[PDB]
């Protein structure tokens, strides 16, 4: 089927990966 | 349109390999080929003539003008003594114009010994003047044509030797205004060297006497040369240019890396020149020209060389002798000058310096002593360069920069071929060698340009003069009009016309044959919908914004992509990433293009830009987790076919304010005049019509071409537009408001004064006749103020000066301001400040003690100016009071030719009027 997304995604951009 | 623009044609002559022969033609005339001479040659030459020359022979042999375009010391005279043997021959008159006095001196020479029946004619000589054949300068010969026609009496030729001289700033305008003054029924020989822009100087000769005019052109070189570098600290030379001309980047870059890590940081003592100069005496590479661009280096580098001796005791004795005999003329006062005694001590050394500061008796001796071969390893300026052919078998730069302006800039391509032909002697060399001594780094693309690259075309620096412009009113058949769109500057600027006008018709026509629309209510329609093409597109541009459109690149996003005008209809994102810009990896119907209207097409997933995405809608379709099987691929197709089916109005886009945030407030407006000409479209009767696509191609087709139309026209209206008309009608307003000239163009007893004039600024120093200001003045003062209209060259710190002579410049510069302002009030493009600094009052106090009778010794004493200077000036001067003579007579004003004449008598005397050697 399919779907409809209004609503974007985000990043912390301050988020330490590890 | 009163379209009178240039209509000629050009066709290619065959000849043998070693030349090539183009003709200039009439387009109406029919191209005639030369036939072969009748009757014995005109004259004949102690040597086998070259390709080149003897196709340049025919023409004159058919009385047909001719452009030879050859290097320097090809044998480009050969063909002008032919003109002037076949003149001759046929009891006719010849004119060998030149630009320079000194080489019409030397060429007067040539001829003489030759001919015999020649005679000269400067602004310092006149020799002969009843001669069939008449060396003269340039300047000569346009101040003939302004004032008679028994200049050009039974003159059937006209030989301008060196036409580069027209791309000269100081003295290219009279060249070209002198061309365009000679009678059509007139003949001429050019000479030139390898322009690349031969043709379209044809094509102008053409253009403007109405006959045919040839052009041979031919890069051959007697002597091939081989070109070498020496980097800055490098210890000896690389060859960058072979014989054959080839530009080896082998050794190039070699010794550019030499150079870059030669200099402090990077990585007493004798000079490099004094090293490379050396060296070319143990080589055998004399008699070598070291070409320094400043006078005060080159007696430096001349003066280094002094330790050395470079000349047998018998060329010693020679140097002696040809010396004291050409200074014999000079009296026991003038011999004991510094000059005389410094230089005798280089020469019998075999050195020798070249340049404007010397003396002229002493810098035609070193002249002399240079075509003997005892001097052999010569300093010159660049001047020496631009003068008669005294080649060497080597020539050495000592700079490679040249100061133009407010920078520095390298030497022109076209300023190394002048030099650097001089390199190479026609029977004794079996190559010339340039040497070029680099200081800053230099890539080697302009290497390859400058040292391999054709010469800077030939282009005009045609500019106007109130001296032209009066001179133009006093004759009652010409007008500056004609002057002007007659001049080579106007001619290249008239180049685009041709194709242009060429272009409207035919597609004038293409126009009206595709003017077959059904009804005039189409174009509506078809400016309606490019309007909406240009908002889309406008709209994308904000949705192509990564800092809008990225946030919703989540996979299975459907989006709609466009580049360069083909499209992939929809697709769905996988993911995305920075390149290199932003990319996002998308399923696409098809470096592959997109699927054809027929195709059921076959989706593949492609990395695409993120400024190429078009549309971006609301729905996020489901997609399998590996996309590499094709069955997956045809599965997404069909899931979007679906989504198509539950949108048919077409699928959802995002609103770019609602939802992706684009608070920007020129969207807004662009989103308003979307929804009105979308109104307007579906509103239109065609938008319904099934023909509505036949019919809005027709108009698209009809569109483009009228697109060109326009363009077209507009380019012609440049290219057909006269640019110098502005700054003439401003200057015949500043004539008007002077009493030069009445309103009409009528010229006024002023006007005829001043045409008198032309070495100066005719408009200043009439204005100071008029206003009396001579009047006053003694000739030895009246002379001394003079010398600031004649000392154009002036870069030294100014004189104390006495009251007597600040009493007229202060008059004078009065009547300066006055001339300003007038120009400016008539709105011309001149700086106050600028123009009373323009005349250099740096020698007042040196003209008026020579005036009173100083010897030339006294003067010296006052100013450090090279003494040679001095002479060149007061030369200018005394031909300059010559023509203020001519001036006042002009009127009848013989007090004030009285004053004039005097002071000519005051400053005629001694060393700085010694008869030149070649005359
Ligand atoms: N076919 C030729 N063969 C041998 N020498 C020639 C030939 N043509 C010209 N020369 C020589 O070259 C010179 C011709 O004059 P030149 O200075 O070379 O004219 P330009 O440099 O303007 O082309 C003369 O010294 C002449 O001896
Ligand atoms: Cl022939």
């Amino acid at each position: 089927g399919w779907f409809i997304d209004k609503t974007p995604s985000v990043k912390k951009d301050s988020f330490f990966l590890d | 349109l009163a379209d009178l623009m240039p209509r000629v044609k050009v066709q290619s002559v065959e000849t043998v390999e070693g030349c090539t022969h183009e003709v200039a033609l009439p387009a109406e005339e029919d191209y005639l080929p030369l036939k072969p001479r009748v009757g014995k040659a005109a004259k004949e030459y102690p040597f086998i003539l070259d390709a080149f020359q003897r196709e340049a022979i025919q023409c004159v042999d058919n009385n047909q003008s001719v452009l030879v375009s050859a290097h320097t010391s090809a044998g480009k005279t050969v063909c002008a003594e032919y003109a002037i043997a076949l003149a001759l021959r046929e009891k006719q008159r010849v004119i060998f114009t030149s630009p320079i006095k000194a080489l019409s001196n030397q060429k007067y020479r040539e001829m003489y010994e030759e001919f015999q029946d020649v005679g000269l004619m400067t602004g310092d000589v006149t020799i002969n003047p009843t001669a069939s054949c008449l060396v003269m300068t340039t300047e000569i010969l346009r101040s003939m044509l302004y004032r008679g026609s028994e200049v050009m009496r039974e003159v059937a030729w006209v030989i301008f030797d060196e036409i580069h001289y027209m791309r000269d700033s100081e003295r290219g305008v009279v060249w070209e205004e002198t061309i365009i003054l000679l009678p059509d029924n007139v003949h001429y020989v050019f000479l030139s060297a390898t322009i690349p822009n031969a043709r379209q100087f044809a094509e102008w000769i053409c253009h403007l006497h109405k006959q045919p005019c040839h052009v041979i052109y031919t890069d051959y070189r007697p002597t091939p040369l081989q070109h070498y570098i020496f980097p800055a600290g490098g210890d000896g030379l690389h060859l960058v240019v072979d014989e054959n001309g080839d530009f080896r980047e082998d050794n190039f870059n070699t010794a550019m890396q030499v150079l870059r890590d030669a200099g402090d940081l990077a990585k007493k003592g004798p000079s490099n020149v004094f090293k490379i100069v050396k060296m070319i005496m143990e080589r055998n590479f004399q008699p070598v020209i070291i070409f320094s661009f400043s006078k005060k280096d080159c007696e430096a580098y001349a003066l280094q060389m002094t330790k050395l001796d470079f000349n047998t005791d018998e060329e010693k004795k020679m140097v002696e002798e040809v010396f004291s005999n050409a200074i014999d003329c000079l009296s026991d006062e003038d011999k004991k000058l510094p000059q005389v005694e410094h230089v005798l001590p280089l020469l019998k050394r075999g050195i020798g310096i070249h340049h404007g500061g010397l003396l002229p008796i002493l810098k035609e001796t070193i002249e002399i002593l240079f075509s003997e071969g005892l001097i052999k390893a010569l300093f010159a300026t660049e001047t020496f360069a631009m003068g008669i052919n005294m080649p060497a078998r080597t020539v050495l730069f000592t700079n490679a920069r040249k100061f133009d302006g407010k920078d520095f800039r390298w030497i022109s391509s076209g300023e190394y071929i002048q030099m650097s032909g001089r390199a190479g002697r026609r029977g004794m060399d079996d190559r010339g060698i340039v040497i070029l001594m680099v200081d800053e780094k230099m890539s080697p693309t302009i290497g390859k340009q400058l040292l391999k690259g054709s010469a800077d075309p030939l282009n005009s620096a045609f500019h106007l003069t109130y001296n032209m412009v009066l001179n133009l009113l006093r004759v009652e058949e010409i007008n500056p009009e004609y002057m002007l769109e007659k001049s080579f500057y106007q001619f290249q600027h008239y180049r685009a016309i041709p194709g242009v006008v060429e272009k409207v018709k035919n597609s004038e026509e293409q126009y009206n044959k595709i003017v077959i629309p059904n009804e005039e209510s189409v174009v509506i329609y078809y400016k309606i919908r490019q309007q909406l093409a240009k908002l889309g597109k406008e709209i994308e541009e904000y949705i192509h914004k990564p800092k809008y459109c990225l946030p919703f690149l989540q996979p299975g996003r459907l989006v709609k992509v466009k580049n360069e005008g083909d499209d992939f209809g929809w697709g769905v994102v996988v993911n995305f990433s920075k390149k290199s810009l932003y990319v996002v990896e998308v399923l696409l119907r098809c470096a592959a293009k997109p699927a054809k209207p027929d195709e059921k097409g076959e989706m593949q997933v492609v990395p695409v830009l993120v400024h190429l995405l078009s549309a971006i809608s609301s729905v996020r379709l489901y997609i399998p987790k590996d996309l590499r099987p094709v069955d997956n691929r045809q599965s997404v197709l069909k899931s979007i076919q679906e989504v198509q089916k539950r949108f048919p109005d077409g699928i959802p886009l995002l609103d770019p304010i609602d939802d992706m945030g684009i608070q920007d407030q020129g969207l807004k407006k662009v989103i308003q005049k979307v929804e009105a000409f979308e109104h307007r479209m579906y509103s239109h009767p065609l938008h319904n019509d099934p023909n509505l696509e036949t019919v809005y191609t027709l108009c698209e087709k009809k569109a483009q071409i009228a697109i060109d139309i326009k363009s077209a026209k507009r380019e012609l209206k440049k290219a057909r537009t006269v640019l110098q008309m502005d700054e003439l009608k401003c200057r015949k307003r500043v004539l008007r408001r002077l009493g030069f000239a009445t309103s009409s163009d009528v010229i006024e007893m002023k006007g005829r004064v001043a045409c008198e004039i032309s070495s100066a600024d005719e408009l200043l120093l009439t204005e100071m006749m008029f206003n009396g200001l001579f009047n006053d003045l003694s000739a030895e003062q009246a002379t001394a103020l003079l010398s600031c209209f004649v000392f154009q060259e002036n870069s030294s710190e100014m004189p104390k000066l006495t009251e007597q002579l600040a009493g007229p410049l202060r008059q004078m510069q009065e009547c300066a301001k006055r001339i300003a302002k007038v120009s400016a009030e008539a709105k011309l493009e001149i700086d106050e400040e600028t123009y009373l600094s323009s005349f250099k009052p740096h020698l007042m106090d040196v003209v008026y003690t020579w005036a009173t009778g100083a010897t030339f010794a006294h003067i010296c004493k006052m100013t450090d100016v090279f003494e040679g200077s001095i002479i060149r000036c007061m030369r200018r001067l005394e031909e300059l009071l010559r023509q203020m003579c001519q001036a006042a007579k002009a009127i009848g004003n013989t007090e004030l030719e009285n004053k004039f004449a005097e002071g000519i008598t005051k400053i005629k005397r001694d060393i700085v009027f010694a008869a030149s050697l070649y005359l």
